[PDB]
């Protein structure tokens, strides 16, 4: 019966966003880095497209779900 | 400011108290008390000398050192 | 962290809630010396208890202000200060800082202290009559050993009247003293057999063939600090003829004392064996006082002065006592020290008797708290009074809530909670009395809140919390039993209660170590 509130989310949501940000941070621009993503298909694919990166990786974090949309 | 000790004093030379009865001890003890009583008579004369009977006047003794129980009744009368 | 500091005090809070009031209960606390000690007064219990929490020590030091400067309110300060922390948890949950909480109590304290001057209806004339002192002393002796307050009222009122000297139109010089009244207790007898005697009663044996002196007035009494022994020399005189010397010298010293007419010799130290043989032939009463604290209060009674030497019975240091006898108190023969008229003394003694040893401890401590209220009868609001037993605490709530809507700003939250914190006093009186919580509380509100077609208040504002257990139903006027709380006790307890809760609410962090 107390009015004390919590955050518990925004600090985790930003932290989960900073983790996904650093993945696509070095992938942006002509001077960026090209990363390899292979999930289960044994097929080597290298692309800097942000949409293709999120579709080839299954992320359990709910923060990256809205970013994927 | 009173720098002299008003407590119990002893003879300036080494001696002792030899008494057959308790009445003779007070006679030998009063001999050493005369040194303090002689100084108390000179202090009380200074009060009555300057504004002794004048109203709104007072005389206060600091006396950093101790006080013997005999001087409590002497200073209370004045 | 502010909640944990309240929970630590809450552990000892419920113990004091069952203390105050005539229906209160007593707690057993075993002393570190292996002796069971039980008492109602919290200031005594808090000293014997081991408290490692520094936040609780704030209320302990605040309790000493009620025990030292006053004679009542030791149980009240713990209940008021403990409730102020519970009602403050509602403001902490809402997100209110401790500044406005403390500032709210300071604004509400000045509003309460101003209304206390209007809460006084009657005023004590300070007549110091035996029947008049029964009004102030009865409520102080109460709330301990309920049912005995009627008999103990006549014992305390008679002893206080003997200490107070006869004077008129002089309020500058104080009269009553707390240490001037010493209470004695002896196992055996009953409560109705107690009486009031003027003097200091000694329970020690006479130690010699002389049990008591005659009835002649003005007995010469000599108080000797040095123990009775052979006369020695002040300078050196080390003993390394010894047996025969002590027989002739002691007989010569005791002869000079009896020649002047001294019938009593008081020796604060041990008494030799050869000294008791010579005092029996001279007819001199033997009296020993091993307690050096009683010798200072004895000089104001008989008038004797202690002598550090021996063998010099100075007549200026000799006292006079009218009557010295030996009576049986509690089944044992003891020498009583008293007087009648001449040589007025400010020292009195209240004799107590009873079978239970533990019950005599609380009655003795109740008298010390009872006589301490006499000190509060002086010029600083000693005659003013206010109705107690839950009468004033409920009536002040209506005045505090009136000032809540009158003062705009954020202080409205602290003022409303300031009046609710006073509802703990009538609640504990109903719980410790076996009464239901749902009964006493709504009946007190309807009694103090009425609709009167007029500006002047009517009916009765004196309605308190009744013990019930008798009569029929409801409560009754507290003025019928002549029980009230003195304004000097109530007004001073409010300032202590606010400063006690202020320190706890002002501390948001503590640093301790393993002990």
């Amino acid at each position: 019966a107390e009015s004390l509130r919590r955050d518990a989310a925004l600090k985790v949501n930003v932290t989960s966003a900073e983790g996904l940000q650093s993945v696509l941070e070095t992938n942006l621009g002509p001077k960026g880095t090209l990363k390899m993503l292979v999930d289960g298909a044994g097929n080597i694919k290298l692309t800097k497209d942000g949409k293709v990166l999120l579709t080839e990786m299954q992320i359990q974090s709910p923060t990256a779900v809205l970013i994927a949309r | 400011i009173l720098n002299v000790s008003l407590e119990y004093e002893k003879t300036e030379v080494n001696s002792g108290f030899f008494y057959s009865s308790a009445d003779q001890r007070d006679k030998l003890a009063a001999s050493e008390r005369k040194f303090v009583d002689a100084k108390l008579k000179k202090i009380i004369d200074l009060k009555n000398e300057v504004c002794g009977m004048d109203p709104d006047k007072g005389f206060v003794i600091i006396n950093q050192k101790g006080i013997d129980p005999m001087s409590l009744d002497v200073f209370a009368k004045h | 962290q502010i909640i944990k500091s309240i929970a630590a005090i809450r552990e000892l809070h419920q113990m004091c809630l069952t203390s105050m009031g005539p229906c209160g209960r007593n707690k057993i606390i075993v002393n570190h010396l292996g002796k069971i000690i039980i008492t109602n007064d919290a200031a005594t219990m808090l000293r014997e208890l081991d408290i490692v929490h520094p936040a609780v020590k704030v209320l302990v030091m605040a309790t000493e202000q009620q025990k030292i400067d006053m004679g009542d309110g030791t149980n009240l300060v713990m209940i008021l200060a403990g409730e102020l922390l519970n009602v403050s948890e509602k403001l902490i949950s809402m997100g209110l800082s401790a500044v406005e909480i403390i500032q709210g109590y300071n604004m509400a304290r000045k509003f309460t202290l101003k209304e206390l001057d209007e809460m006084v209806v009657g005023e004590i004339t300070d007549k110091n009559d035996k029947n008049e002192l029964l009004k102030m002393i009865k409520p102080v002796i109460s709330s301990k050993k309920y049912g005995s307050e009627d008999i103990l009222s006549e014992l305390v009122s008679e002893a206080v009247s003997h200490v107070l000297p006869v004077a008129q139109q002089a309020g500058e010089i104080p009269y009553f003293n707390v240490d001037s009244i010493r209470v004695v207790k002896i196992m055996g007898g009953s409560l109705s057999n107690s009486t009031v005697i003027k003097g200091m009663v000694f329970n020690r044996e006479p130690e010699g063939h002389v049990k008591s002196l005659s009835e002649d007035k003005k007995h010469k009494v000599a108080v000797f600090t040095c123990p009775l022994d052979i006369a020695n020399t002040e300078t050196k005189g080390t003993v390394l003829d010894f047996s025969k010397g002590e027989e002739k010298q002691i007989d010569a010293m005791m002869k000079e004392i009896a020649d002047m007419g001294v019938e009593c010799i008081v020796a604060g130290a041990g008494v030799g064996e050869l000294a008791l043989h010579y005092l029996n032939r001279y007819g001199i009463l033997v009296l020993k006082v091993p307690s050096k604290f009683e010798l200072r209060r004895l000089c104001r009674v008989c008038g004797a002065t202690p002598l550090p030497r021996l063998g010099a019975p100075t007549p200026e240091e000799l006292g006079l006592v009218e009557t010295v006898k030996t009576m049986e108190i509690g089944g044992d023969r003891v020498t009583v020290f008293k007087q009648e008229q001449g040589e007025i003394s400010r020292t009195s003694t209240i004799i107590l008797r009873g079978a239970t040893q533990n019950n005599l401890d609380d009655i003795e401590r109740a008298i010390d708290d009872g006589v301490a209220a006499v000190k509060g009868l002086m010029k600083p609001s000693g005659g003013k009074l206010l109705p107690g037993a839950g009468a004033t605490e409920i009536e002040l709530i209506s005045r505090i809530t009136k000032y809540g809507e009158r003062t705009p700003g954020l202080l409205q939250l602290a003022i409303k909670q300031f009046a609710v914190a006073f509802e703990v006093v009538p609640r504990t009186l109903a719980e410790t009395a076996g009464l239901d919580v749902n009964e006493v509380l709504p009946n007190l509100y309807a009694a103090h809140n009425v609709t009167e077609p007029g500006a002047v208040k009517t009916d009765h504002l004196y309605k308190g919390v009744d013990i019930d257990g008798e009569s029929d139903e409801g409560v009754k006027d507290i003025r019928e039993e002549n029980i009230y709380d003195m304004l000097a006790t109530k007004k001073f307890a409010i300032n202590v209660a606010t400063e006690a809760a202020t320190t706890v609410l002002s501390i948001d962090q503590i640093i301790m170590a393993k002990k």
